[PDB]
């Protein structure tokens, strides 16, 4: 249904390669002369030899044009899947690039709105499903108007019932491909939702074969993988007995067309049929050029045939990637404010409402205050806006109300600068660089060595160092596949307290962590607290009592406020959270 | 390519459907190529009879070869297209059965050691690949074959020295082209697999932590990294590329010289004819038109490779030794289940040597066990056991006074009905989902169980034809909690295993989870394993575990009142 405007998007973003795709369209018109010139070399030697029993060795000169003009010919082919490849790498790589860019700056916030695994595909494997739209498809709808109209064009002169024979089943065919194509449509959409459950049949039963076991329906899945194959294969069989008509109309076409010129030049040569020449004998090489051309009438509509698949997968592919980049999305403005020094910052929020890129509120309205050197904690249920708190406290979200940091307020905060004055420690830690050394030193790049070692024994993990086997300098590889969950947790930790900063976000680290890893996260961390203005979302809601205040919120707002003394015998919302943490062991 | 041997020999099935589909493709190509050289020889043989010689060619015999081989050459196409697509469902249907059928035996242990998210995306993908074999591999390369070996065969009655320098040049570039250039492209295209998931591990990384790198700075230089990937990955496709441009413009210029050579050679004479005529055309038209056959072969060797890599993965997944054998006796389930486990392991043990020696518990029937662990110590291995996941290398299982491995798989899994903690929502109507457990249940019983359980909220669209699953409607926790139990109250087994069955839900749920076991599951045995203390009260004889090891036992009132590990979990911390 969206084809229309979806192939508009496909073919404006083509002006990039616009050169590759104008030599691909000529590339296609010099060839079609080839395959001309061929023919009609090829008719005049085989008519020499045949009619006036000319020796070959008085043909050089014909034979070396007929090997001139197949050099050539290949020369074109070779030339044209070069420049064909062109075209599709120039889209491919503006493309991807400007949804890398529309991706980045819509920050961190947009990008967990979907797992990894899916921006994959986005971004590497549909970009890719549009190379050969136009690497092949585009410039083959080309050659599938050129060619055909130049044999037309180079048959008629000779002899017009045979250029009318191949012109004549230029309109039969799309006629009969849309009378079967509405046909092979109606199949379609009475077996959509068919194919569609049956399709995914398989991976569900293997994805569930350990539920299977254990209820010993293994034996009852076999007939039901059975019972839906046959049901697949022939509701889809439908479908192919209607598409494979479509196929079958251009082949008969391109086989009634060589059998009706063969009959009519055959007949004409013997005296059956009169017509067709003007008014002049019907030579052996009129035959011959409209026999040899005959077939290359029709091959590049068999070739846009096999390319058609090229299309839609292409559509498909811009189906996902135009509603990606005219997605309404804002972003957080970006002052030009310098913070005023590298000191802890008074962080305090009059009424806020952080909305996400899409404009959907997370957070309702809040009333808070950190003074400087003051460490909150937030805790809560899931889903009640703590996580959100500290993302917009990072820039990554878009907030309206006053959030002002140090007395400048955040949306008027140069985003480069802020940045340098905060550290923060994320649940499920990412380490994007190469080696553990240079993924610690990643928050500050020109740290001396004797600092370096001091940030790695405040984080404790230098203590785990030696069970690696190169030590600092390990390569931590795919997802810190090598570093256990609560090693690489605390690799995280290390390169926050490397550089000394204004505002520590702790967003609940130490919470899937092992029972070891756990103590020395939060030791080295709450230390590290101590010292500069921080703000620790955490579910643990114990050993809070030297944490100057919790913030406790339910749906996006704080409840209660307090020191943990106080709440703790209060009764509030806190007690009955921290009831809930005793419950379960 | 030994590989590919296990997967071949399930072609005897519908081994009369794969021969016609060659042998139509066989057919098709060959009228392609006696429509075109009759036509020649036709057109040349008219000619040179001339208006004076109409009486005497006989023109009708060829008039009629020409519309025979035009109307098998398109009734052709469309036959083998439908016989190629209709058996390739056929032997996918086969192979879907196959990898199914030999996975089953080998589901707990074998196949979970990957990631099973990853790998079973790559099973379906493999048993696709191996479904190519028959339409991308065998067909182009065996129909290719036998149309050189007819047009050879053939045009060898008029001349043997033209029908076999156009057959051996025909069958040089099928056994010397599709291999040459395999090797050629083997290099970057090894090349191409590492630079395509070195660049998608790049960007994961670069989109994961989004995060981490702008506020450290890094977001541009990592981006930087990641495009000059893409780079070196694009080189490498043109260089796939610029391979294919001159597969194809070699192809042009053999077919080039199977012509030419045909025009030069057969114009000295074919069957000692001074002037050969008419058979001069007939042998330059077959040349022009054979070539056809030989268009699909390159791309058919490109697959191979492929097709024989997917069935090395699918073959060293399938044919890994089975954990578990179980006997065959159809002994007769009997209810009332007295488990009794003695001397066995409960958790996987750490480098720290938990527990040499197993623990020992005695569940008569009718009891309800509840299990308390160290939340994040260690995983719970007591299920896989009991559910003949693996056999239990230290200690035994007694189910009612005979061991556990002494039962047939039919009669164990009759035993014991388990709620699983990662509960498995098949893609399928409601009622399939639930006559899972009970094949037998009338569709009055499965409503019965569903208002009973309280999952009233599954009943009012479309009652139990609900799609429920990958293209239906989503369950979330809790409202999926209550479909393991419901199956699990449909199955009606003697001895029930309980997983963390309230884990992850909300104190409202949770409290109505506890009050369905010790209602509807009064006399089934239950042996449960939490991590938490709501409801144990309840529980007969709970079990308190501290590094794999019973310390506390005994009632939840008896063991409260002494002082001990579980008063402590009871008051917090
Ligand atoms: N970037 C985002 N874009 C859109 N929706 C979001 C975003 N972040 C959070 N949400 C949603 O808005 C609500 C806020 O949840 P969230 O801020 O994550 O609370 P939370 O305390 O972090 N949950 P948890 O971490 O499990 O304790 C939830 O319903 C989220 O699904
Ligand atoms: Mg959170």
């Amino acid at each position: 249904s969206r084809q229309k405007e979806l192939t508009r998007w496909l073919k404006q973003q083509s002006v990039i390669s616009q050169r590759w795709l104008n030599i691909s369209r000529l590339l296609g018109f010099v060839s079609g002369i080839l395959i001309i010139a061929q023919a009609w070399f090829m008719a005049r030697i085989l008519q020499h030899m045949i009619m006036e029993n000319i020796p070959r060795e008085a043909l050089l000169l014909p034979f070396t044009l007929l090997v001139l003009t197949f050099v050539l010919r290949a020369w074109v082919v070779w030339l044209r899947e070069r420049v064909g490849y062109h075209a599709g790498q120039h889209i491919r790589f503006a493309i991807r690039r400007q949804v890398l860019d529309r991706l980045q700056q819509a920050g961190p916030a947009w990008i967990q709105g979907k797992p990894a695994g899916s921006w994959a595909t986005l971004v590497l494997e549909q970009i890719d499903d549009m190379h050969d739209y136009y690497a092949r498809y585009l410039p083959q709808m080309a050659l599938a108007v050129s060619v055909p109209l130049l044999i037309v064009v180079a048959i008629f002169p000779s002899n017009w019932a045979a250029a009318l024979i191949l012109l004549g089943t230029a309109p039969l065919i799309p006629l009969f491909m849309a009378l079967v194509g509405m046909g092979a449509a109606d199949a379609n959409r009475r077996n959509f939702l068919a194919l569609a459950r049956l399709s995914g049949h398989f991976l569900d039963r293997l994805r569930g074969m350990e539920t299977l076991r254990i209820f010993g329906r293994g034996e009852a899945e076999i007939e039901s993988i059975r019972s839906a194959s046959e049901d697949f294969r022939q509701r889809t069989m439908e479908v192919l007995r209607l598409a494979f008509l479509s196929s079958g109309i251009l082949e008969f076409f391109t086989s009634l067309s060589i059998a009706l010129v063969a009959v009519y030049f055959g007949f004409s040569y013997l005296g059956e049929l009169d017509f067709g020449h003007y008014d002049t004998g019907v030579t052996l090489a009129a035959g011959f050029l409209a026999l040899i051309l005959a077939p290359e009438f029709f091959q590049p509509l068999r070739d846009l045939g096999t390319f058609y698949h090229a299309k839609a997968q292409a559509v498909g592919a811009a189906d996902s990637l135009k509603t990606f980049m005219e997605t309404p999305l804002a972003h957080p403005q970006r002052g030009e404010a310098e913070l005023a020094s590298t000191d802890p910052v008074t962080i305090e929020a009059e009424e806020l409402f952080i909305t996400s890129p899409e404009g959907k509120t997370l957070a309702g309205p809040l009333n808070f205050t950190l003074p400087a050197g003051q460490r909150a904690v937030l805790v809560g249920r899931s889903g009640s806006g703590k996580s959100s708190l500290l993302n917009a406290l990072s820039g990554f979200l878009s907030y309206q109300g006053s959030l002002r940091i140090n007395g400048i307020e955040l949306r008027d905060l140069s985003p480069e600068s802020w940045r340098k004055h905060l550290s923060w420690v994320g649940q499920n830690p990412q380490l994007p660089a190469a080696t553990l050394r240079d993924n610690v030193l990643l928050a500050r790049p020109d740290a001396s060595e004797q600092e370096l070692q001091a940030a790695l024994d405040n984080a404790w993990v230098s203590e785990f160092l030696p069970l690696l086997p190169q030590g600092v300098d390990t390569p931590v590889g795919d997802q810190a596949a090598r570093l256990s969950v609560g090693q690489a947790q605390r690799v995280a930790v290390a390169r926050a307290l490397l550089n000394p900063c204004s505002l520590l976000l702790l967003d609940e680290p130490a919470a899937s962590l092992d029972a070891h890893s756990e103590q020395r996260v939060m030791e080295a961390l709450n230390a590290a607290s101590l010292r500069q203005t921080t703000l620790m979302v955490t579910h643990q809601l114990e050993d809070l009592a030297d944490w100057d205040v919790i913030w406790v919120m339910q749906d996006g707002r704080i409840i209660e406020q307090g020191r943990y003394a106080e709440l703790s015998v209060a009764g509030g919302p806190f007690a009955t959270l921290l009831a809930h943490r005793q419950e379960e062991i | 390519m030994r590989a590919l041997l296990p997967y071949l020999a399930l072609y005897k099935r519908h081994k009369w459907m794969l021969s016609l589909g060659i042998v139509l493709a066989i057919v098709t190509l060959l009228a392609s190529i006696g429509l075109l050289t009759l036509s020649g020889w036709f057109l040349s043989a008219s000619a040179v009879a001339g208006v004076a010689g109409l009486y005497s060619f006989n023109y009708m015999l060829p008039a009629a070869g020409v519309r025979g081989a035009a109307i098998t050459r398109t009734a052709g196409r469309y036959f083998e297209r439908l016989v190629s697509a209709d058996a390739t469902f056929r032997v996918l249907q086969h192979l879907r059965i196959y990898t199914f059928s030999k996975l089953l035996p080998l589901s707990p242990a074998g196949l979970a050691r990957y990631r099973q998210g990853e790998l079973l995306n790559r099973v379906v993908a493999d048993v696709d690949t191996l479904d190519h074999l028959y339409l991308r591999v065998i067909s182009p390369l065996v129909g290719a074959f036998v149309v050189i070996m007819v047009v050879t065969i053939g045009l060898s009655f008029l001349d043997f020295t033209l029908a076999f320098t156009l057959g051996g040049i025909m069958l040089l570039t099928l056994f010397l082209m599709p291999p040459l250039f395999y090797r050629a492209g083997k290099s970057t295209g090894q090349n191409l697999t590492h630079l395509r998931g070195q660049y998608r591990q790049q960007l994961t990384a670069w989109l994961q932590g989004q995060a981490e790198l702008t506020i450290f700075g890094a977001s541009d230089r990592y981006r930087t990294q990641l495009e000059n990937t893409e780079i070196q990955w694009l080189e490498a496709q043109r260089r796939q590329s610029e391979l294919t441009a001159l597969s194809q413009a070699i192809m042009l210029l053999i077919g080039a010289l199977a012509v030419i050579l045909m025009l030069w050679m057969a114009s000295g004479g074919v069957g000692g004819n001074a002037q050969p005529g008419a058979l001069i055309a007939l042998f330059v038209f077959c040349a022009l038109a054979a070539f056809e056959a030989l268009a699909p072969v390159t791309g058919a060797f490109q697959h191979l490779g492929q097709v024989i890599a997917s069935a090395v993965r699918i073959s060293d997944l399938t044919d890994q030794k089975p954990e578990v054998t179980f006997p065959d006796t159809q002994t007769r389930v009997a209810d009332r289940v007295s488990l009794t486990l003695r001397d066995v392991q409960f958790t996987y043990p750490e480098q720290s040597q938990q527990a040499l020696k197993g623990i020992s518990l005695q569940v008569n029937a009718g009891e309800h066990i509840a299990i308390l662990g160290r939340t994040g110590c260690g995983k719970s291995t007591l299920l896989q056991q009991l559910t003949r996941a693996w056999d239990p290398q230290q200690g035994e299982i007694l189910l009612n006074d005979s061991p556990i491995a002494s039962l047939n798989e039919a009669a164990l899994r009759q035993t014991i009905s388990v709620v699983p903690q990662r509960v498995h929502l098949f893609s399928a109507t409601l009622r399939d989902n639930l006559l899972l457990a009970s094949p037998g249940s009338s569709d009055e019983a499965l409503s019965e169980i569903l208002r009973r359980v309280g999952l009233e909220k599954l009943l009012e669209d479309a009652g139990l034809n609900s799609w429920l699953g990958e293209g239906g409607r989503q369950l979330s926790g809790g409202e999926l909690r209550r479909l393991a139990i419901a199956r699990a109250l449909l199955h009606d087994a003697p001895l029930v295993l309980l997983d963390e069955p309230t884990e992850g839900l909300d104190a409202t749920t949770e409290s109505q989870i506890l009050e369905l076991l010790a209602e509807m599951m009064r006399e089934k045995t239950v042996l449960m394993v939490t991590h938490r203390l709501r409801g144990l009260s309840r529980f007969q004889q709970i079990i308190v575990m501290d590094n794999g090891q019973i310390i506390e036992q005994g009632t939840h009132a008896e063991l409260l009142a002494r002082q001990g590990r579980y008063y402590q979990f009871k008051q917090g911390l």
